[PDB]
RNA sequence: AAAAUUUUAGGAAUAGUUAAUAAUAAUUUAUAAUUUUGAUUAGAUUGUUUUGUUAAUGCUAUUAGAUGGGUGUGGAAAAAUAAAAAAAA
């Protein structure tokens, strides 16, 4: 389970998922903590859109006509832009005063 | 796309033709689909030197100090039915003169009756609004002997260039149904005597005599002197 | 169609096998989430990213995509729209229709759509809450739609909602409701802004099936 | 143009550039539009073939429990003028609503009336079409209407039971598009006829010594013309037709 | 382009365009007879 | 240096037997299908896929040279698991079909008798599903949006949702041929066998079998004889080696293949194969030892039957002489038109059969040759609306219109059905429209374009 | 669909559009003026490089004399050259498969070339434009129509597959003894 | 015509016989810089700019340019460049996320020689299998999110050390013992 | 505006609905999400799968690694259960009694006639199989489920003697389902995956408890780890949980 | 969607911010991300076939052209003078 597919290029996690082997490293606090309160996201939304359908439709409301309003409702290359910031370092001082440096991450 | 001229050949960008297909090029404007139309401008256009020394008043004025003589409304009424006759005949203005609102007479436009062109449409029924003039109008069409199935609204009612004959024989009461005439090939076995093919699928007309000549006078065969 | 009778034929005609050792899954790979492209494509389960020219052994289907569609009133600026939106669930096989009707309900994220009680029906026909997808032959393939309780008063006026171009909209109802929501009144940046559709678009005539001239 | 692969442009959510979904209204004439030239090729299919739930007896009765899971879809004949039990009547007057039974009328039996039908809580409904006397179509022995006395007391019904305002798919007329043969041309020249005898061939065509009566002269047209129509993207007539083809507009 | 001809209907309007393409049956023959040769 | 899989030789088999060529069938098998075996009671099954797929150890990535380590998808790799299914069966009975096609005896009864027996006496494998790169899938949509049966009012348009047009077509109701059980599949190779000799006897004699083209059409080749003894021997062998058997089983498709045969290379009148089909039929429900209830004909037989007829009475159309037609020797069409009247019957009569655009020609095309002048009212009543339909119709119906009695009718019922072929979306063909250009000094009916004209000058 | 349109140098359809053959240089004094045929796309930018599918050749035209050939008393040879070179395979691949639209100069070319039959706009305004009529048409059609199966198979040969197997070599490629 | 002389030249607009058709761009300028500030305010903290810049990017004296033959173009075959990285791990401070430690070359041919640089990149391992110091084959993959664009291919190297020192309850490897370096002097005393 | 504008989470296509659909006639909305999460999420485990004619038969017999007294594992899963327990007290009987912890090798289905013969066999070539290994150090931490989350079990890591373990297995499997014709529910070209299961719910009682484990219990224990523990004992066992207050035993071998 | 190539004599911290969850969160969870292997601001500068010199590893040029959103039309925003692109006979 340590090796990828080469002519599938599923990765090592994938060929050892495939031959039901658990190669994990052992867990600190943090990550036990952040994984457990991830796997319950739907049982915790099931259960509040059953028993309270009310909150939920006010929010749903909110995310609806969000889409409609704000920066970008299209989706191209440039409201796709993983990185706007980088990209369009050409808008950062003069145009677009969300950003104020070009770079946050790796690359 | 569907259905081009000549199939695709593309010798010049005329060679195709002034649309590509009947079908609508963008599926995103429906309207742009191949219709037959008419020409609105000069079929609206009603003359406004017929309401010369007439003196028309209005809907609203029903004032005791407005209004003028019985004479002077007469001859203004007269001068405003000819100012909306004055160019051709709406349908909603032959329909209310015959019977029964004119369901089941035929209403041919003029260039449908001239040429090898050969059509017109058997009224189904009509709605007036509160104006009259405008409406819908729905019907059969008919093209040379051959109908349709079902009804459809009639286009372009509204525009001034119809005409139609009142016969006893085609008028249907409100209370029974407008039946669908036959279409000449199916329903009734197909005659000479009583219908003529005008022209069909691969036929077209031979060449007017006084064309030519002005073709050739033009393209300077046969000469022309001043 | 084809496919999917020739499909279940092959199902059942491999279980009835009497001899067969069974698959071996270092043989039978899973599907890959890390190829090539930007977007995240969601494939059949008997399809896979990558190149597999083997034909794999017909399995049943545990846990199957039905689609459940809406009547939804859209605002196109000109007035309401009628069309139609989809929910897509993935129900256990043997499921019950009541517990379908749950997953829907946990499934949809448009406010405008659960508010009431609904049924689901197959071409008009309503189906027992209480029985199961086995009994009623719901593949996958089937078109599911789904009833609401106001939905057969919607020819008249008044359920039907009432556009700002004919109708008062008035301050009982600009407290309320997707007119609330909507901000009628135009702000500078104009508001959720929605999409619109002109009135000459269909011609005088809306939208249909049949041609009408 | 081509429909487009996906929409990967704008939230789904949100659904935004979509041909709205047609809905029949029942209380308009459109509904009639939609359904009428369906019953005509459906009675068509009873005149020359067995269908098995197209004619039935005794109207139907269900619970008023199962009464949606059964009943909408549901198309069936009877001999009488019996209306449904529990439905409110509406007399259908209005002349355009009438109008598309033209053809159904005229060439098949002639519709005596028409009748909306609506329950009690309003969210069924019933279209109730009641012909008088024998079909101007053959009807065979062996089909489904020469079981009924109404045709072949003159007076008889269709029953059709459907939702308001669904699209018009599930009012379900396709599955009856069935087509089977009317037999009558050939029933001359059957075993079973006597006037089979009567009949004689023409197996060599006559000898002619005339030429067809030339067509009148052509009368070039005198108004105004939209310019080709070939170039316009018109089919022959505005009507049917290739657009290759010219024939019969104008010239 | 297309050619308006002095002779095509011409439109009384204030509004838009002084010339509307609409043909003359002659004009329309002519122009089937150039667009046969074309086509050839 | 690819390794066909037994797929693979299956379609090139196809084309083999095809093109008749054995020669190439041979090098073909000799090469690859030599091995391949059938199913017996101790093997096992579709055998799984065994294949690892290809990967690499650290070891071998890192020390390896880079020819190695490179894998484009390659067949040879997964050969042995596109095998897995075996398909066998098929690839004898193609083989059958090629030895017989290039004219030796010896091999073919070889490859038939293996098959046959194989049949018999070892189980059904197991079928492969449906191949998702060939066939596609069924993705879901809903079809709401769509144009509505009578979207045009003119006409009838087929739709996405339902098709209301009728089938152009008969099609036979029988799964792809790998679901079938063994003795099922035994029976569709003899009627396999017998379309390959079909088949042969339309690449030798080109002309005796296209309809009406030459007299020769009517009467029986020599060597016709000997070919009808082996189809003869052949089925009675099915019916020798399969007993009770066959009482279960689908006979559909072998019986229209049979009355096939019987209708081209011998000639036997519509009559001679609604016996034989039926004394057949009648066979079939006895060796099953039952009550009878015997199955009724199907549509593809009936349309067999029918195009029987229309066989029967045909008509090679104006000779160089100026005469009329030439008919069968011995024609009548009384009778004729007798047997099909009571045969249309007998279909209309049972609700299963499905009716198509290809029957009715049938019958159009009888009511044609037998100067019946109803052909018109049958054509009007039973197609033109309800189905879509070729130009051959309007050829057959051409020539009706020919032999009526004054010169108008004719032009104005032949223009009437030009303007039929411009509303139907029936684009006319160009045997029609010769056919009508023929007589233009008679009609004066214009067949061509203006533009087709000008540029044809 | 631009909001304000470039006024000067409109196009049908949108952008890039068709593939078209074009004849274009740079503008200079007459004496040094030289052409390309470029296939390249309907809608240029600032270079027509941007859009280039192919180069199809110089064209030069001066008439020149031909000091390559030694001077020769034939009177036609003699007459003035004029010089172009011309890329016949990306010619009949964008043409042919790939549908192409042409300008009328290079269409000019192309036909002294015997690649296409000359052009719409090379007119002697000597003759005039022809007369037509279907009936005399109809009656010349009715003279000469070839059969059938004859037209059909000019068209197979034309348009589809035109190299084909004569028995012979069929005869020649099937497997012999051991494997026959 | 480049190669013809100053005097030489008749015509400007062509090329008589054949070569290149040459621009020339005047590369002797005499261009200058500006001086817009005191030397003692420069409005930058770290870099100041007191004359020309070399502007180019590649076009960049002394030129480096990009070399794809070292160790990875030795071993794999790459579809695109850049599909396959070998690198080590360091750190996992975010779920499912391996940062990696990389070299790729750099090539000067004024001097003829290469040398090594180094990158960080962020792996999507699904099931946290990496430790740090492992060494990992990574690889180029569908857009995961703003920074990931490849995953954990293969572990060739696992870190047994590591693995065993995160089981007895310690971090994989101590933190190291001073961060970034400063200007300062911090004065800290027991 | 706290991110990017299009989440790239949430850019996804639906290949398997149609090509035209979602441009035009209608929109497919779906929370995708749950879909994609990945068998490390979920906690699911690919068994061997059975082939559909041995997927009918019940089991019968199977091998289990024997866990010895004083456990870290037996230990671990007992605080495990408390801690559940006093959490939710509905997994009371979906929990297996701390008495019957074993580790499950492989499962197997041996038929009531040819029992003798089969069981003497068996143990047989077991013994021949365990000859030359000695007793085994494995290591147990993490969760996973069988069956859509009906069966709830200890992984057991790759990470010690455990390689020698598949060998071991993989011969057995070779000889009990290869030599002598067995049904092992696999393929004996295949390797089985080892486990501890810890809860589980059957079919009768399907029907009060429900369909599937819900993960809230389990997932903060998803994780946990359960210790090294060093097995000298294998068995071959036919299942009844009344006769020891363990399975009843048909044969045993010592590692040693 | 990425990978590589990236300037300033004397050099310090940067920030609507990373990763997981998901069509969540102006207060979801976490021991988060960029930097001395030179970051972010700031200066200069139109990026990876174009030149000049030279016997030559070099030195010395290369124009121009994509500057955010706000009823989102359109296949694609490239959409507000400044062509030298024949634009549906
Ligand atoms: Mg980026
Ligand atoms: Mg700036
Ligand atoms: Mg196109
Ligand atoms: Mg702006």
């Amino acid at each position: 389970g340590l090796n990828g597919c080469v002519e599938t290029g599923r990765s090592r996690s994938e060929v050892a998922r495939d031959l039901g082997l658990s190669y994990t490293r052992p867990l600190h606090e943090n990550e036990k903590k952040q994984l457990s309160h991830q796997a319950v996201y739907y049982e915790r939304l099931a259960k509040f859109k059953m028993e309270q359908p009310e909150a939920a439709r006010a929010m749903e409301r909110e995310r609806f006509v969000r889409k409609f309003s704000g920066m970008f409702v299209k989706m191209d290359i440039r409201s796709g832009a993983p990185d706007f910031p980088s990209t369009y370092r050409r808008l950062l001082g003069t145009k677009v005063v969300r950003w104020a440096s070009k770079r946050h991450g790796p690359n | 796309r569907a259905d081009p001229l000549n199939g695709g050949s593309s010798m010049t960008l005329g060679s195709k033709g002034s649309k590509l297909s009947p079908e609508p090029h963008r599926r995103r404007m429906p309207w742009t689909a191949a219709k037959e139309y008419v020409p609105g401008v000069v079929l609206n256009a009603r003359d406004k030197m017929v309401l010369d020394g007439v003196q028309l008043l209005d809907i609203e004025s029903i004032d005791r100090a407005s209004q003028l003589d019985p004479l002077e409304v007469l001859r203004a009424v007269v001068a405003t039915r000819e100012y909306n006759i004055s160019t051709g005949k709406n349908i909603f203005q032959l329909a209310s003169q015959a019977t029964y609102n004119g369901r089941g007479q035929r209403f041919y436009r003029k260039e449908w009756q001239e040429g090898t062109y050969d059509k017109y449409v058997t009224l189904s029924a009509i709605d007036f609004d509160r104006d009259g003039n405008k409406g819908t109008a729905y019907g059969y069409i008919t093209f040379h002997g051959e109908t349709t199935t079902r009804p459809v609204q009639v286009d372009f009612a509204d525009v001034p260039g119809w005409y139609m004959d009142f016969v006893e024989e085609r008028a249907v009461p409100f209370t029974g149904i407008v039946p669908p005439p036959p279409s000449i090939g199916t329903d009734v076995p197909v005659d000479p005597h009583s219908y003529r093919l005008k022209a069909y699928p691969y036929y077209d007309a031979p060449n007017p005599p006084e064309f030519v000549e002005r073709l050739l006078k033009d393209r300077g065969v046969l000469p022309d002197t001043p | 169609g084809h496919y999917q009778q020739e499909a279940f034929e092959a199902r059942k005609r491999f279980e009835e096998s009497t001899t067969y050792p069974g698959p071996i899954r270092a043989a039978t790979p899973g599907d890959t989430r890390f190829y090539s492209g930007s977007l995240e494509s969601i494939l059949h389960d008997t399809d896979r990213h990558y190149w597999r020219a083997v034909t794999d052994d017909p399995r049943v289907q545990h846990l199957i995509p039905l689609r459940i569609r809406f009547k939804i009133f859209t605002w196109v600026t000109s007035g309401w729209e009628q069309r139609m939106q989809v929910v897509q669930i993935m129900a256990p096989k043997d499921s019950t229709i009541a517990q379908v009707k749950d997953l829907v309900i946990v499934e949809n994220q448009s406010p405008y759509l659960c508010v009431s009680s609904f049924h689901l029906a197959i071409d008009g026909k309503e189906l027992d809450p209480q029985k199961t997808l086995g009994e009623y032959g719901i593949t996958e393939q089937s078109q599911i739609d789904a009833i609401e309780q106001n939905d057969h008063l919607l020819h008249r006026d008044d359920e039907r909602p009432r556009d700002w171009t004919v109708d008062e909209i008035t301050a009982e109802d600009v407290k309320r409701s997707p007119y609330k929501e909507m901000e009628m009144q135009p702000l500078q940046n104009l508001a959720p802004r929605y999409e619109a559709r002109p009135k000459g678009y269909f011609g005088r005539t809306y939208y249909s099936g049949m041609k009408q001239s | 143009s081509r429909r487009f692969r996906y929409n990967t442009k704008f939230p789904a959510l949100v659904s935004y550039n979509k041909l709205p979904w047609e809905v029949v209204n029942h209380e308009t004439p459109q509904f009639h539009m939609h359904v009428a030239p369906h019953y005509e090729q459906l009675l068509t299919l009873a005149a020359s073939s067995p269908v098995p739930h197209i004619i039935g007896s005794k109207h139907i009765d269900v619970p008023r429990e199962h009464r949606l899971r059964l009943l909408p879809g549901m198309l069936y004949l009877l001999d009488g003028d019996t209306l449904p039990g529990e439905f409110t009547i509406n007399r259908v007057l209005d002349p355009t609503a009438l109008q598309y039974y033209g053809r159904l009328s005229s060439q098949i039996v002639t519709v005596e009336a028409v009748r909306m039908l609506v329950p009690d809580d309003l969210r069924l409904l019933c279209n109730c079409i009641t012909f008088k006397g024998p079909l101007h179509l053959p009807v065979a022995p062996y089909a489904s209407l020469a079981s009924l006395r109404g045709a072949s007391s003159n007076c008889f019904t269709l029953y059709h039971f459907v939702r308001p305002n669904r699209p018009p798919k599930e009012l379900q007329l396709e599955k009856y598009y069935i087509h089977a043969p009317c037999v009558a041309p050939l029933s001359e020249f059957a075993s079973n006829s006597d006037e089979r005898g009567n009949w004689r061939p023409r197996l060599q065509a006559p000898k002619r010594t005339r030429r067809a009566t030339p067509l009148p002269a052509y009368r070039p047209p005198q108004s105004y013309l939209m310019g080709l129509a070939e170039r316009l993207a018109v089919v022959p007539g505005g009507c049917f037709g290739r657009r290759s083809l010219m024939w019969g507009h104008w010239f | 382009r297309q050619i308006r001809p002095y002779y095509n209907l011409p439109s009384k309007s204030e509004h838009g365009r002084k010339m509307t393409g609409f043909l003359t049956p002659y004009r329309h023959w002519m122009w089937k007879q150039n667009e046969l040769w074309r086509n050839v | 240096q690819t390794w066909p899989c037994t797929a693979t030789i299956c379609a090139y088999l196809d084309v083999c037997v095809e093109a008749g060529e054995k020669t190439w069938a041979m090098e073909a098998w000799n090469r690859y299908c030599t091995e391949l075996k059938f199913l017996e009671p101790g093997e096992v099954d579709p055998k799984p896929i065994s294949r690892v797929p290809f990967s690499l150890t650290r070891e071998e990535l890192l020390y390896l040279p880079k020819w190695k380590k490179h894998f484009d998808h390659d067949p040879n790799l997964d050969v042995m698991d596109l095998n897995r299914f075996n398909r066998t069966r098929e690839v004898y009975l193609r083989m059958a079909q090629v030895m017989l096609a290039g004219g030796e005896r010896n091999a073919f009864q070889h490859f038939f008798t293996k098959l046959e027996e194989a049949m018999l006496n070892k189980p059904t494998p197991v079928p492969e599903p449906p191949n998702p790169h060939l066939v596609r899938r069924p993705r879901w949509a809903p079809y709401e949006h769509c144009k509505s049966v009578h979207h045009s009012p003119w006409r009838l348009q087929n739709n996405g949702r339902a098709l209301a047009l009728g089938p152009p077509v008969t099609i036979e109701d029988e799964m792809q041929s790998r679901f079938f059980s063994n003795d099922q599949f035994l029976v569709h190779s003899v009627k396999e066998v017998l379309r390959i000799v079909l088949q042969e006897h339309k690449r030798a004699h080109p002309t005796e079998c296209t309809r009406c083209k030459t007299e020769a059409f009517f009467y029986k080749t020599k060597d016709a004889d000997e070919t009808l003894k082996f189809c003869d021997d052949l089925i009675e062998r099915l019916f020798a080696s399969l007993g009770v058997r066959l009482s279960n089983l689908n006979t559909s498709s072998l019986l229209s293949t049979i009355l096939e045969v019987f209708r081209v290379v011998g000639k036997e009148s519509g009559a001679a194969l609604l016996q034989r089909a039926n004394e057949f039929l009648e066979r079939k429900a006895s060796l099953g030892d039952a009550e009878g209830s015997r199955e009724n004909l199907t549509a593809s037989n009936y349309l067999q039957v029918l195009s029987g007829f229309a066989d029967e009475s045909a008509f090679v159309y104006n000779t160089k002489k100026d005469g009329t037609c030439q008919y069968k020797t011995g024609f009548d069409p009384r009778t004729t038109m007798r047997h099909l009247a009571d045969v249309v019957q007998e279909i209309a009569g049972n609700p299963h059969v499905t009716w198509a655009a290809d029957m009715h020609l049938q019958v159009v095309e009888t009511m044609v040759g037998c100067g019946t002048m109803k052909a018109n009212d049958y054509f009007v009543r039973n197609v033109l609306r309800q189905f879509s339909w070729d130009s051959r119709f309007l050829e057959a119906l051409y020539v009706e219109y020919r032999r009526q009695d004054d010169v108008d009718m004719w032009a104005e019922l032949t223009k009437r059905a030009l303007v039929w072929t411009a509303r139907y979306n029936a684009p006319a063909s160009e045997r029609l429209r010769r056919l009508i250009e023929d007589d233009y000094d008679t009609i004066r009916v214009q067949t061509r374009t203006f533009r087709e004209l000008a540029v044809f000058q | 669909a631009r909001a304000v349109i470039k006024r000067r140098s409109p196009q049908l359809w949108g952008a890039p559009g068709a593939p078209i053959i074009r004849m274009r240089g740079h503008h200079v004094v007459w004496k040094f003026q030289s052409y390309d045929l470029v296939v390249e796309h309907t809608h240029k930018r600032r270079n027509s490089d941007i859009r280039l599918l192919h180069y199809l050749g110089k064209h030069c035209p001066h008439p020149q004399k031909s000091l390559w050939s030694p001077d020769t008393p034939v009177a036609q040879d003699r007459h003035l050259f004029m010089l172009t070179t011309v890329d016949i395979d990306a010619f009949k691949y964008w043409f042919g498969v790939k549908r192409c639209r042409l300008s009328m100069k290079p269409w000019a070319l192309l036909a002294k070339a015997g690649l296409l039959p000359p052009s719409l706009t090379q007119n002697s305004k000597i003759m005039p434009k022809p007369l037509f009529d279907k009936e005399s048409l109809m009656r010349y059609y009715l003279a000469n129509r070839k059969d059938e199966d004859v037209m059909a198979r000019e068209k197979y040969l034309n348009y589809e597959n035109s190299m084909v197997k004569t028995e012979e070599e069929r005869a020649a490629e099937r497997p012999v003894a051991p494997y026959l | 015509p480049w190669w013809n002389f100053q005097t030489e030249h008749r015509q400007r607009c062509v090329l008589m016989y054949g070569g290149a058709r040459t621009k020339n761009t005047h590369n002797a300028n005499h261009r200058v810089f500006i001086k817009k500030y005191k030397r003692n305010a420069f409005p930058n903290r770290t870099r100041h700019h007191w004359a020309v810049s070399m502007t180019g990017v590649l076009s960049q004296r002394p030129r480096r340019m990009p070399w794809p033959y070292d160790l990875t173009s030795l071993i794999f075959n790459q579809p695109r460049q850049g599909s396959d990285k070998i690198g080590y791990v360091v750190g996992t401070s975010m779920l499912k996320t391996a940062v990696v430690a990389t070299n790729h070359m750099v090539y000067y041919p004024k001097f003829n020689q290469r040398v090594s640089r180094t990158k960080r990149f962020f792996a999507h391992d699904e099931d946290l299998a990496c430790v740090e110091g492992d060494l990992v084959h990574i690889k180029q993959c569908r857009k995961i999110s703003k920074y990931k664009h490849y995953y954990v291919f293969s572990i060739l190297e696992p870190n047994v050390e590591g693995r065993e020192r995160l089981k007895l309850g310690l971090k994989a490897v101590p933190p190291p013992l001073f961060g970034y370096p400063v200007s300062r002097r911090i004065v800290k005393l027991n | 505006e706290r991110g990017l504008y299009f989440p790239i989470n949430h850019r996804i296509v639906d290949h398997r609905i149609a090509p035209g659909v979602t441009v035009e006639e209608t929109d497919v909305q779906s929370r995708y999400r749950r879909e994609l999460r990945t068998n490390f999420a979920t906690g699911e485990t690919r068994q061997t799968i059975a082939p559909p004619w041995s997927a009918r038969e019940r089991p019968t017999h199977f091998f289990s690694l024997r866990l010895p007294s004083r456990n870290s594992v037996t230990l671990r899963v007992k605080e495990m259960h408390n801690h559940l327990l006093f959490s939710h007290q509905q997994c009371a009987p979906m929990l297996v009694s701390p008495t019957k912890l074993h580790i499950t090798l492989g499962v197997m289905t041996i038929p009531e006639n040819s029992r003798e013969e089969l069981v003497k066999n068996i143990q047989q070539s077991m013994s021949e199989t365990f000859a030359c290994v000695q007793p085994l150090q494995l290591r147990f931490r993490g969760l996973g489920t069988f069956d859509f989350g009906r069966v709830l079990f200890i992984r057991v890591v790759p990470e010690a003697d455990f390689g020698r373990l598949e060998r071991a297995v993989c011969d057995i499997r070779r000889r009990v389902g290869g030599v002598l014709g067995v049904d092992l529910k696999g393929n004996p070209h295949d390797s089985y995956v080892p486990h501890v299961t810890v809860a589980k719910i059957r079919p009768n009682q399907r029907q009060q408890l429900g369909d599937t484990i819900p993960q809230s219990l389990w997932a903060d224990y998803q994780h946990h780890d359960f210790g090294d523990v060093t097995l000298s004992t294998v068995d071959l066992c036919r299942m009844k949980g009344s006769p020891d207050g363990y399975y009843h035993t048909e044969g045993a071998v010592h590692l040693s």
